[PDB]
DNA sequence: TAACAGCTCTAACAGGAATA
RNA sequence: AUUCCUGUUAGAGCUGUUAAC
DNA sequence: TAACAGCTCTAACAGGAATA
RNA sequence: AUUCCUGUUAGAGCUGUUAAC
């Protein structure tokens, strides 16, 4: 079975499905393993009568396990990771001293080191939000029971072995969620976690397995068998009466490395007339995560902590101006609201065809898809014929910044409106680069009154510079000063980001200049960028930029106008 | 290379240091062409075995000892090596010995420890005409932080005539051996160290 | 009576709360 | 006693299973002898290839 | 040490990783004294410049890969070094890089 | 194994960022951490965070 | 205290448990593919025997 | 999955030297 | 590659927005 | 410093090849 | 000296116990 067709089947069923999570979940939770335990185990052992430094040498270092493993083998102890080996460690270590034992496995297994990963968290929603109603588990350490306690706010009703009946009765009078652990709390007399309390299964929780067998159906998730009690307790569930409802669905992080017992188990299964599955959904957390992202109309108070991260951090407010000041090229606009033109289409349309429409009749006119078009009608009646126009009406743009940052459509659009507004009636050509918006400074216009203060900022010593001209050493490259303008979205408001270029005439041969543009840009300082800016600055709004509201429209003899309106003032902002 | 011919000569004499410095002059035409070469092949001819080994004299040691400084190994062969019988036998003991004398591991300890440096002192004696002479020597077998591990000697040392180093004699090799464990590992303390003594050790020694 | 070894054992397991009488 | 016995299986100039002794000892005693032939080597420390 | 002559007939071959081999291979002599030195200083002359930096390969990264497991700090010198207009500023870089490189700090 | 995208997954996320408090707690004799920072070229996905 | 887990460096380089001279490291339990030596115990843990005194040495 | 928009990065080259 | 990051030429990676399949 | 006892090791030779 | 360390023949160094100088 595909993981994909048991994510479907889980979520349409999903509940009437008990769980099984026995020693694999905890692998997650940031507390120790059983391997961990037996080496650590291993590690106090070793130390303990060949007198050596504990903290000296640690125990995830290959050198250190390799001689406390060669050592354990020269006493003709187990050889490697074998059966009846962690249970033989347990009693060598502790003698036959339960309290002592049990004292240890909670030290190990504490409610200190655990920190909740997504699976438990999801689990736990799952629990509260009352999807999974039985949680069973081999496992001792309170993961599930920490998980629902921070994400539910609610005590969770966990079941043990000193009640033991406690369990049974709790599903008989529906009294779910219920997390009975089939070994038992550490914080109790009895663990049965040797090999030898691990044939035996206590009759009551048996009994309660097997009721809840009947009622819904199960999936089993980091549990990889080699217990005999459990598995011949789910072969006993097994051989009765619809056994399993929902089918038994034993999930393995990998189908190759998966014990023969479980496979077994489900032909086993499969052969009484039951519908287990076993698939391969990768790791536990990898699967919850699946789960819950499948899961529809999750509560936003559980799911503000099920996924911390989808909650938005760092929301730390910014300082006020008070109190030297940086002059940025970012000039506020200020427009807020924005009116545009719609067409409707007989049939749909692709923004790349909208685009070669725009290369082929080249209107007086902006078009966008989302098709919202800036500019007047009879330009769309040609681009469009009346055959394929349905109907033309308005839009309103109530938030630009919004708008644009949620669609980089309505970006572009934005920004080839406002660029097109700031060179309606300006001698500045327009060109672009890539995606990217340059006005430079016209060849046959650099004569004008209105770029002196511009050849004033590039001059040398204070003298008159050059705005315009040829390179010193190129064939036909054609260089002058130019601005690439740009729209920045900074949180809720937009921005024009004007900088100094030098534009070069042939597209293709700018690199060929480059040592010039370098050269010309070796000694372009603070004091003269500054002026270059400021000049730029007068060229683009026609006003200094001293407590100035410059407001500029396109398109004005137009039906559909866009009317902006941007502080002449770049950011600024004193130190405090 | 060919050995130069007095060397034959001065079989007849039985002079082993002669012997030892002519054949080191035979070699020196290897002195320049360094690059070239990895390892040398001496080999010492059943002719030779008057000279081979006599008292207060050992022909391998002297050779090796003369080489040594040179910077270029040697794996002498003589007439044993082709005269043992089974073939197998001496070809791995070859194929290991020039391998590693190339610069190859053929092999390391396996999960050996990084921060344990196992020291080993030995002595040897020396037949002095008035009394005796005892030469105390060194060996280190660490790891470095790298993949490769390393194993040097060196000589303890003004005159011994007792196999046990005093307080300054021992202090000072352990401390060149710290300085050599340094050296290897960033500069890393050794954090257990172990020295394997032929003979007890005294009381100002430990 | 009990071994040293299990002794330094169960000290070691719980020491952050055992007395000393000297 | 495992890092003498690990000890005893690096001699790379022995082709056989193991020693007799660690190779620190064996090559503490090979340097004896060599620096006991030659005593202008004290000053020097040397590698294992050189005189294995 | 001195790198092996088939250093250059690599080089004219073209052979990125092959030279990066050989100069690696070259290193034995150093390595039968590891302990004597603390920094290798490598030098690569111009004449290898079309191995130096090709399409899926870096002559320098697959250098310091190669020898990284052998703990050998090693300091590249190209041409470049010795080239630079002025001089306190490679003497600086590389003597600071050489005192990082052994020891540390 | 294999990356499509610079951006690493929740269990590749999680298994590096423990090698690295590893191997403070290694240097630092067990102590925790108390502030981390995780600069990256490239923005957190959900998972990373 | 040589078993006792994350202790600062100060205090280690405090104490240091000083240095032990007269090493005796204890013998384990007798336990139970043997090995048989040759020594045979001697259990004879005292004798009797006689003293001559002599006028010179 | 196929385009399209933006934001940002690295991958190869080239390249000159600290307000003149 | 003693260094530094300034540009050029390209491609990807993410987000999206449509059309689907 | 001259014997004596034991423990232990190296110095020189010689010497065969791993359950027969 | 491809190696291994089993024997033989000797001597030295450590400890001790005496005799003293
Ligand atoms: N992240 C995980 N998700 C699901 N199952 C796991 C995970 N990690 C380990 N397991 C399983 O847990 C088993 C080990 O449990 P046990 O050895 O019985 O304590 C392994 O055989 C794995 O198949
Ligand atoms: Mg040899």
């Amino acid at each position: 079975l595909t993981d994909n067709e048991f994510y479907q089947h889980y979520l349409q069923n999903s509940q009437h499905m008990m769980w099984f999570l026995g020693a694999g979940t905890s692998r997650s939770a940031g507390l120790p393993t059983a391997s961990d335990i037996i080496w650590d185990l291993k590690h106090r052992y070793y130390c303990l009568h060949e007198n050596q430094d504990y903290q000296k040498h640690d125990i995830n270092n290959h050198a250190i396990k390799s001689k406390i493993q060669s050592y354990m083998d020269s006493k003709g102890f187990p050889l490697q990771w074998s059966p009846e080996e962690y249970s033989f460690y347990f009693e060598l270590v502790f003698r036959d001293d339960y309290e002592a034992q049990r004292k240890y496995l909670l030290e190990a297994l504490a409610s200190r080191k655990v920190s909740l990963n997504i699976g438990h968290r999801v689990l736990a929603a799952l629990l509260e939000m009352n999807q999974t109603k039985v949680v069973f588990t081999t496992n001792f350490d309170d993961v599930i029971e920490t998980a629902f306690s921070d994400i539910s706010g609610k005590h969770l009703s966990v079941y043990h072995l000193e009640g033991s009946y406690a369990a049974l009765s709790a599903l008989n009078t529906e009294a779910f969620p219920i997390y009975a652990k089939i070994h038992g709390d550490f914080r109790y007399q009895k663990i049965k976690n040797l090999t030898p309390d691990l044939q035996t299964n206590d009759r009551e929780i048996h009994k309660c397995f097997l009721a809840a067998a009947i009622r819904f159906g199960l999936v089993v998730s980091g549990y990889s068998g080699r217990d005999e009690n459990v598995m011949t307790m789910l072969r006993a569930a097994i051989d009765q009466n619809n056994a399993f409802p929902h089918g038994l669905y034993w999930t393995v992080p990998s189908i190759s490395k998966s014990e023969p017992a479980v496979q077994d188990l489900i032909t086993y299964a499969q052969g009484k007339g039951v519908r287990a599955y076993l698939v391969e959904t990768g790791t536990f957390d990898e699967m919850l995560s699946k789960i819950w992202r499948q899961v529809k109309d999750k509560p936003a108070a559980i799911d503000a902590k099920v996924r911390t991260a989808r909650v938005c951090p760092v929301s730390i407010p910014l300082p006020g101006p008070g109190k030297p000041a940086l002059r940025t090229n970012a000039l506020p606009v200020v427009t807020q609201s924005i009116r545009c033109g719609v067409v409707t289409l007989a049939s749909p349309i692709t923004f790349s065809e909208l685009k070669e429409r725009i290369s082929q009749k080249s209107p007086k006119a902006l078009l966008t898809y989302t098709v919202l078009f800036l500019g007047g009608e009879p330009e769309i009646r040609k681009i469009f014929s009346n055959d394929e126009i349905n109907s033309i009406g308005q839009y309103y743009i109530d938030e630009i910044a919004q708008s644009v940052a949620a669609s980089t459509f309505l970006k572009s659009f934005v920004e080839e409106a406002i660029l097109t507004a700031l060179l309606r009636e300006k001698p500045i050509l327009h060109r672009v680069r890539h995606r990217t918006h340059y006005a430079v400074i016209p060849n046959a216009s650099a004569k004008d009154d209105r770029f002196l203060d511009l050849r004033k900022a590039v001059g040398f010593k204070g003298d008159l510079g050059y705005i315009t001209g040829n390179v010193t050493n190129a064939k036909e490259l054609s260089w002058a000063e130019a601005v690439s303008i740009r729209l920045e979205e900074r949180g809720g408001k937009l921005w024009i980001m004007l900088k100094p270029e030098i534009w070069i005439k042939p597209l293709d041969r700018r690199e060929e200049a480059t040592d010039f543009i370098r050269s010309r840009r070796r000694y372009r300082f603070n004091q003269c960028s500054y002026q270059i800016l400021d000049a730029w600055i007068k060229i683009l709004f026609g006003s200094i930029g001293g407590g100035g509201t410059v407001n500029i429209s396109c398109f004005p003899d137009a039906e559909f106008k866009a009317e902006f309106e941007i502080g002449t003032r770049t950011a600024f902002s004193l130190g405090v | 290379c060919l050995a130069l011919d007095e060397c034959h000569g001065v079989a007849a004499n039985g002079n082993g240091l002669a012997l030892a410095d002519k054949i080191v002059q035979s070699m020196s035409g290897l002195f320049r062409q360094k690059h070239a070469f990895d390892v040398l092949l001496v080999y010492l001819p059943a002719s030779w075995k008057k000279c081979f080994e006599y008292d207060g004299f050992d022909l391998h040691d002297r050779i090796k000892a003369k080489v040594a400084p040179l910077n270029l190994p040697i794996q002498i062969i003589n007439d044993t090596a082709l005269t043992r019988q089974c073939r197998a036998n001496v070809m791995w003991g070859v194929s290991v010995a020039l391998y590693a004398k190339a610069g190859g591991i053929p092999w390391k300890l396996a999960d050996w420890d990084k921060d344990e440096a196992y020291i080993g002192l030995s002595y040897a004696i020396k037949k002095n005409a008035e009394g005796q002479e005892y030469t105390t020597c060194c060996s280190q077998v660490f790891d470095p932080d790298g993949t490769g591990f390393e194993f040097v000697a060196y000589d303890t040392r003004d005159r011994k005539g007792n196999p046990y180093l005093s307080y300054q004699e021992m202090q000072s090799v352990l401390s060149k051996s710290l300085h050599l464990y340094q050296s290897s590992h960033n500069g890393r303390m050794p954090r257990k160290i172990f020295i394997h003594k032929t003979t007890h050790f005294t009381e100002d020694e430990i | 009576v009990l071994t040293d070894n299990e002794f330094y054992q169960h000290y070691l397991q719980n020491s952050q709360h055992m007395m000393w009488f000297l | 006693c495992s890092s003498i016995l690990a000890l005893t299986k690096v001699d790379w100039n022995n082709n056989t299973l193991y020693k007799k002794l660690p190779v620190t000892l064996v090559y503490s005693q090979v340097f004896a002898d060599v620096v006991k032939q030659t005593p202008e080597i004290v000053n020097e420390i040397y590698d294992y290839r050189f005189f294995m």
